[PDB]
């Protein structure tokens, strides 16, 4: 149609117009040289590797910022293209420290690489070097800066993905140093990720610094459980051990980003773990056992007891084969408390339809939308990927941002419609003129946040928010399939626990208090020990000693998401499963094997022995937890609002406050984060500054 | 060849094993399927599996060949292909003072003819390949295992076959006598990634998919 | 410098020792634990820093190709001295 | 396509055949075998187990790799006639010394973390 | 044509008992067939062309006399390329073990203007070079 | 050595020592590296 | 010269071994330095090729003198990075003459 | 006891076997829900599955009916068969 020709070392392509001569020369298998040119930032054209000779013409163009012409002939592999490649590489490294053996990016370099490849083989610069001053940018980043090829990536990744301004140039020529000019730090949901694009050690991983090097590590593909996103990332693994976690790209969810706690939060599942089986001495207190005396102790309660006096509550980082795994278990003994710690409305037709507990809209329809409402969530830090995502929007299709909710920093200019939740009757109703907004909007998208769900007029909320999305869905102006409804999550165990057909929130357990408890992992501290029947027998599984572990009669050690392979289903409503890296540590045991085990001790043997198996039985729970990477639609979303209308509660005068609202609640929100030293630096550091944090960093 | 770095190029050989290359194919038509010559010059005839005796039996007698002495028979084992198995055949001529490669494939169930007809010399590689491929040369006059202990389950060249394999010995005082186990490493063999991210030789680059 | 712990195991100079609990420590009976006596992080210490009249200092270790590879130290730092990050001299830059 | 090269045997009846005739050679060389290398089991142990080795395999169904099986099983009974195999080879198909290795879920969940 | 004289076998390719690996490596191992991911650190894609077969990974231990990595797995370092994902399919069936296919991830076609950084009425506009 | 003497460096040995396997001065291989994983410790009172 | 270790932790030798026998872990010093906590040699999977020393980049790893260092145990000849820093303490006085004699040959 | 205690329907979004079971969906499983407020009846979709009729009884036990190729009615006499009798 519109596509232009253009060869590339003779061979045709066609190509849409717009298109550089870089990208060109991908349709064919060519990677043109680079170290500026990144295909999620900004151009920049400064290092000048991209050179490139067009037949027929005597300049050189940079390929990462010119656009094919037709009729142009690449030549990749000429004379004066490996010559202008030769001659930067000598310019790139006349200045550059002898500094790789004691360089965390040995190994993984893009400047020693593409001289190896597309560069000399000896120097002729006979002088002295440039040295330049460190710069603490604080405690997860260190910066050696003489490493610096004056690229700046930081400094547009900042600016144009994390939204921060505070990376920049000072001075000029060889001179000119990439810095803040003052003593800052680069604290964001997103600091980590200059270290993977900047190509050279000049940023490295303070964590990871000096433990590895790249190719003594395997990779294991696996899943982010640190929060609901589902972050696909890669755990490197030396020897038995996890060293450092990286991103793994996938277009439709992180892109090739994760946040600094997926990324700087690994070193907490080295501490604090439960490793061996705990029983109750007659003192009263916690001492080592066998699986075969622990599991005997936990089966014969729940032999004894029956029906209500048997309860389970699960937490954020639970698989859902663990999760249909004691299901079964409690339902052998006619049991259906089976409870979450993440409350989600019951009202109308609760879990009965995932439509009512998704984002349908994805997190790559946010592109395609025209207007966000954001209804009590800060996505920064419940969703550090998923904002991102809103911000490209913003700045890429012209998207705008509205937010009922207390006035948070996105990263991006927002419109403040207010603070209390009477506005969303407004917006309903046509009075408040944002309405006129939405109505106008082709594809506008209402988020309303996991967060706000938990306050006691939650049900409200939720009702008064699908009304808002059913009005203008129902309008002719939205589209055919547009899904306008959506709810973030910020816990990951949570769509696979609703669908699987679990009850949201521990109010189960206070009409009916139990007299056993399952603590699957529940760490938060929802229901303690002042809220049970005094001599319950209560049992924890888990990976860490948290808040759940000192008060249980019985300890059963389980694996963590480097340690087994699960499923996770994310906000979406998209199936994902981890792959094992290292195994579980000492005496502990995947978590659905200590189920099944105590089934058999207990003579309820469950019908599984293989992880195979198992996931059967959770297609037959529902068909789309074995259907990994694929987001399955969800409808019937007028039957839902039909129900929500019957009730009718009250929305409550409170303000909707989210309960992260600065940096500083972001590092720490589960039982792997608080374990972490890593997440302890950065909160001091936050609250404090550089002035104790600061460590000597000398190569 | 003023160039002190470079390996000097010899066009009077490839002119020479180019040509020998097509008057083979010429002869050979039933069995040839593809005849190629390389930068260094040496001249690879592939050949259809069942044209092992003709080809090197021409090759060994022909007037025009005399490629008397076989250097040398092996396998490659290259678990893409659907017949993974690669039976190369060197092969010397001192009449002519000339080299040749023949190429074969077969599977892990089809049979190749001995050529032990041919060349007497074959008798042994070809039991060679059996023991570390798993590759059958039918009517072979002994074959069996050449380099693997006696009972020895598996053929270890193979790609899939584990570096340290799947059992190891030792010398048990109750039983008197040395009986094998299933293998377990004090230290497991570090596998390292080296490959780079960045092409190398753009010559070779294969067309995209 | 090499410090003994309560049950009298020497500690090595990446702080590794025998807990009282551990049953390793039995192969150290009737033999003994190597343990080299110099701490390469005390004697390092002991060097005195040079004082230079630049803002740019080279280290190649000593001994020119006997060495390690010549690196450029930035003086321009009065809040700490330059280290070399092979053989962790320090320097400092002198006042003009 | 489905049109392969055959090793021995056209069809499983006549693969069959050769299993059979294998078996024989092999029945009667137990009792030579337990004499001439002086072991401490019974004929009729030694005739077990290589009721067992036929036995495990007794799923195929393909003439071709039926024929590869006798082959290899060929191979290894002029080893042992010829007795180029020793004590230690031969004693190897009874795994005296493996203990016996647990194969139920609890048994193995107490151990390790193995399927 | 080829005059071997030929035999017709319907059955499907199935050759475990030849290739004598134990049971337990064949039944209870799961292989994961794959294109590498690219590693973020490095911008180069030539580990990105070939598909790989690779195993589940299983226990490892500390030596109790030096700490090293032990490990009773003999499919630990096992790593197969193939050219497509049919190829490793075919070779994983054959081979008796059951596997796991994970759709190849490309990067998608993007954008890219450097006239955008100085837009006059849009957000691209870039605050610094 | 007695013309041509060795540099002197603090940390050189001053003593030599032949061979010493099979005394009790015999070197016994250990692992240098501390503990990877810490374990939790259980709560030193009786709840309840 | 100082007493510090010539060592880096760089791990080009571990890479290079063709016996893979020396293994290697290493992490920031209480003083900031690259340095290692383990460096073990596995004398009985060592070829003595010296590639070690050839690609050491700061002269740390050597292949010395000695060739009398037969033991009664296997255990004997796992050497960790306390008995090859005691050889080097031990040979220091050899070893640099002959790299002085040598290293404009390298 | 032995009553039931939760009801799964599974389906396609977009197959036409399925589309009795959308019709019920559609119309009659606002009226089944007001009826049985606290039993949790679970619609889950997902791309080309036979459509089936799960229900749990207490103590563990399950059943299933096959909805393929179902009028809508036939779908709400299953469901009334299952919700009437129990096991
Ligand atoms: S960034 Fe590090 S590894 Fe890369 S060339 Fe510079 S010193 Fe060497
Ligand atoms: S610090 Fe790294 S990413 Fe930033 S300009 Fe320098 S080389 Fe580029
Ligand atoms: S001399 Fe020994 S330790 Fe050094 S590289 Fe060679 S085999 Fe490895
Ligand atoms: S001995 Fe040399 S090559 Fe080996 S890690 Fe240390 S500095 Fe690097
Ligand atoms: S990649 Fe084009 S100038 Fe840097
Ligand atoms: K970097
Ligand atoms: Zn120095």
């Amino acid at each position: 149609s519109n596509l232009i020709e253009v060869f590339v070392d003779g061979q045709s392509v066609m190509v849409e117009p717009g298109t550089t001569v870089l990208q060109a020369c991908e349709k064919v298998g060519m990677q043109i040289p680079r170290f500026c040119y990144h295909e999620r930032l900004s151009v920049a054209g400064n290092c000048r590797m991209c050179l490139v000779e067009i037949e027929k013409a005597p300049k050189v163009v940079a390929a990462c910022a010119m656009p094919v012409m037709k009729g142009w002939n690449i030549l990749t592999n000429s004379e004066k293209t490996k010559k202008a490649r030769e001659g930067v590489m000598e310019f790139l490294l006349a200045n550059h420290p002898l500094d790789c053996p004691i360089c965390d990016q040995g190994g993984e370099c893009d400047l020693q690489d593409q001289s190896m490849m597309f560069g000399s083989d000896r120097s002729r610069f006979l002088e002295g070097k440039r040295a330049v001053e460190d710069k603490n940018i604080g405690p997860l980043v260190k910066t050696i800066m003489t490493r610096c090829i004056q690229c700046t990536r930081c400094i547009r990744f900042a600016s144009e993905i994390a939204g921060v301004d505070d990376l920049g140039t000072t001075g000029r020529g060889n001179d000119m140093q990439v810095g803040t000019y003052i003593e800052k730090m680069f604290m964001s949901e997103l600091s980590g990720n200059i270290i993977d694009i900047c190509p050279v050690g000049a940023l490295t991983s303070k964590p990871y610094a000096f433990t590895a090097r790249p190719w003594e590590t395997r990779k294991t593909e696996s899943i982010d459980v640190m929060d609901a996103v589902g972050s696909n990332i890669v755990v490197s693994t030396r020897t038995g051990e996890v060293m450092r976690i990286l991103p793994r790209m996938h277009e439709d969810i992180n892109e090739e980003w994760i946040s600094d706690k997926t990324r700087f939060a690994y070193d907490g599942l080295k501490r604090q773990r439960l490793t061996e089986p705990m029983v109750r001495n007659e003192k009263g207190l916690l001492t080592h056992t066998t699986w075969e005396d622990a599991l005997s102790r936990v089966a014969g309660m729940l032999q004894s007891f029956q029906g209500n006096d048997v309860a389970a509550i699960a937490g954020g980082l639970v698989d859902a084969e663990a999760l249909i795994a004691l299901k079964d278990l409690l339902n052998r003994v006619d049991s259906d408390t089976l409870c979450t710690e993440e409350v989600f409305p019951t009202a109308g037709a609760g879990t009965d339809l995932r439509s009512n507990y998704l984002l349908n809209t994805t997190i790559a329809g946010v592109e395609e939308a025209d207007v966000v409402l954001l209804v009590g969530t800060n996505p920064r830090f419940e969703a550090p990927l998923f904002n991102a995502r809103i911000r490209k929007s913003w700045l890429h299709n012209d998207l705008k941002v509205a937010l009922i909710g207390s006035p948070v920093d996105l990263t991006y200019r927002y419109d403040h419609l207010g603070d209390s939740p009477k506005i969303l009757q407004d917006i309903a109703s046509g009075s408040h003129p944002f309405s006129q907004v939405l109505q106008e909007a082709k594809k506008p998208m209402v988020i309303l946040g996991s967060s706000a769900l938990q306050r006691n007029d939650g049900a409200a909320i939720l009702a008064a928010v699908s009304n808002i999305a059913q009005k203008i869905r129902t309008s002719s102006g939205v589209t055919g399939d547009w899904k306008v409804m959506n709810i973030l999550h910020r816990i990951a165990s949570q769509v696979a626990a609703l669908d699987l057909g679990y009850k949201p929130g521990v109010e189960a357990i206070q009409k009916n208090p139990p007299k056993m408890l399952f603590l699957l992992g529940a760490d938060g501290g929802c229901i303690t020990r002042q809220d049970l029947p005094k001599d319950c027998f209560i049992v924890y599984q888990g990976h860490h000693g948290d808040v759940g572990a000192p008060i249980a009669d019985v300890i059963l050690p389980g694996a963590a998401y480097t340690e087994k392979s699960a499923t996770y289903v994310n906000t979406e409503g998209r199936a994902q499963q981890t792959k094992v890296a290292v195994t579980p540590p000492g005496l502990a045991r995947e978590d659905w094997k200590i189920i099944r085990a105590l089934s058999e001790i207990a003579g309820m043997t469950l019908p599984y022995d293989t992880l195979d198996q198992v996931r059967n039985r959770l297609e037959e729970v529902s068909p789309n937890l074995v259907r990994y990477d694929d987001v399955e639609g969800a409808n019937y979303f007028q039957q839902a609002s039909e129900l929500s209308k019957l009730v009718n509660q009250q929305l409550l005068a409170d303000p909707l406050v989210p309960p992260q609202l600065t940096i500083k609640d972001f590092y720490m929100t589960d039982s792997i984060s608080r374990a972490s030293q890593t997440m302890a630096k950065c909160v001091k550091a936050v609250t404090e500054g550089a002035h104790a944090v600061e460590e000597p960093s000398i190569c | 060849d003023t160039r002190p770095t470079v390996r000097p190029r010899n066009d009077v050989a490839h002119k020479q094993l180019s040509a020998f290359g097509e008057y083979v194919a010429e002869i050979l038509p039933k069995y040839v399927q593809q005849v190629q010559v390389s930068c260094f010059n040496e001249l690879e005839i592939c050949i259809h599996p069942d044209g092992v005796i003709p080809v090197l039996t021409f090759l060994r007698d022909h007037s025009n060949a005399q490629f008397k002495s076989l250097a040398d028979l092996t396998a490659v084992d290259i678990p893409t292909r659907q017949n993974r198995f690669e039976i190369v055949y060197n092969l010397l001529s001192l009449r002519f003072n000339s080299r040749i490669r023949v190429k074969t494939y077969t599977d892990e169930l089809t049979p190749i003819e001995s050529s032990v007809p041919v060349y007497k010399a074959a008798n042994w590689y070809e039991r060679e390949i059996w023991d570390m491929f798993g590759v059958f040369f039918a009517n072979h006059p002994d074959l069996r295992r050449i380099l693997t202990d006696y009972g020895f389950e598996g053929h270890p060249f193979r790609k899939d076959f584990p570096l340290s394999g799947y059992v190891e010995l030792r010398y048990d005082d109750e039983v008197k006598r040395v009986v094998a186990e299933p293998v377990e490493l004090a230290q497991e063999f570090r596998k390292f990634d080296l490959n780079s991210p960045w092409e190398a030789f753009p010559a070779y680059r294969q067309p995209p998919e | 410098g090499v410090r003994t712990s309560p049950t009298g195991e020497k500690v090595t100079h990446t702080g590794q020792v025998y807990d009282d609990g551990d049953y390793r420590k039995v192969r150290f009976v009737g033999r003994q634990k190597e343990v080299n006596e110099n701490f390469a992080i005390d004697l390092i210490a002991e060097q005195p820093v040079s004082q230079v009249g630049s803002r740019v200092i080279s280290c190649d270790g000593g001994g020119g190709a006997l060495g390690h590879p010549r690196v450029y130290i930035n003086l321009d730092k009065e809040t700490k001295t330059g280290t070399c990050g092979y053989c962790g001299l320090q320097f400092r830059q002198q006042h003009h | 396509s489905t049109s392969v090269k055959p090793i021995f045997s056209r069809d499983m009846n006549e693969a069959k055949r050769r299993v059979r005739e294998l078996y024989r050679a092999w029945y009667r060389e137990v009792p030579n075998t337990v004499h001439l290398f002086q072991l401490d089991i019974s004929v009729k142990q030694g005739r077990d187990k290589v009721r067992e080795m036929f036995k495990k395999n007794a799923h195929i169904t393909d003439p071709r790799v039926v024929d590869l099986l006798v082959i290899k099983g060929k191979m290894e009974l002029e080893e042992t006639i010829k007795v180029w195999k020793q004590r230690t080879h031969v004693m190897r198909f009874f795994h005296e010394t493996e203990a016996p290795r647990p194969k139920d879920f609890l048994s193995k969940f107490y151990v390790g973390h193995d399927p | 044509t080829r005059d071997t004289q030929l035999i017709t076998v319907d059955e499907k390719l199935d050759i475990t008992t030849i290739t004598g690996v134990p049971e337990e490596h064949i039944k209870t191992r799961k292989a994961r067939i794959f294109v590498p991911a690219r590693n973020n650190m490095q911008s180069g894609v030539n580990n990105t062309k070939k598909w790989k077969m690779e195993f589940d990974t299983r226990e490892r231990w500390e030596n109790p006399l030096m700490g090293w990595a032990s490990t009773a797995d003999p499919l630990s370092n096992l790593v197969l390329t193939f050219s497509t994902k049919e190829d490793a399919v075919a070779f994983a069936e054959k081979n008796g073990w059951s596997y796991d296919v994970e759709e190849r991830k490309v990067p998608k076609p993007k954008s890219k203007s450097y006239g955008a950084n100085f837009s006059w009425n849009k957000r691209t506009r870039v605050s610094t070079k | 050595p007695t013309v041509k003497p060795p540099t002197a460096r603090k940390f050189i040995w001053t003593n030599h020592k032949f061979n010493l396997s099979g005394t009790p001065q015999q070197y016994v291989p250990y692992s240098t590296t501390r503990k990877k994983i810490q374990e939790w410790v259980p709560p030193s009172t009786p709840y309840k | 010269p100082s007493g510090e270790e010539r060592c880096i932790a760089c791990k080009l030798c571990e890479a290079v071994c063709p016996a893979q026998a020396i293994t290697i872990e290493a992490e920031p010093r209480a003083d900031g330095s690259r340095r290692t906590t383990r460096y073990d040699i596995d004398m009985t999977k060592c070829i003595y090729c010296g590639f070690c020393q050839e690609a050491c980049p700061v002269d740390a790893i050597v292949e010395g003198p000695n060739f009398e260092f037969s033991t009664e145990t296997h255990e004997e000849l796992l050497y960790n990075k306390e008995k090859l820093l005691n050889n080097g303490d031990k040979w220091e006085a050899e070893i640099a003459a002959n790299i002085q004699a040598d290293y404009l040959y390298r | 006891k032995l009553g039931l205690r939760e009801i799964r329907i599974h389906l396609c979004q977009r197959s036409p076997g399925s589309q009795g079971v959308r019709d019920f969906i559609e119309k009659r499983y606002v009226e089944l829900k007001k009826a049985n407020p606290d039993l949790p009846i679970l619609i889950r979709e997902c791309s080309d599955v036979q459509p089936k009729l799960w229900a749990r009884y207490a103590f563990g036990q399950e059943k299933n009916v096959s909805l393929n190729n179902f009028s809508a009615d036939q779908v709400t006499r299953a469901l009334e068969n299952v919700l009437s009798s129990k096991a």
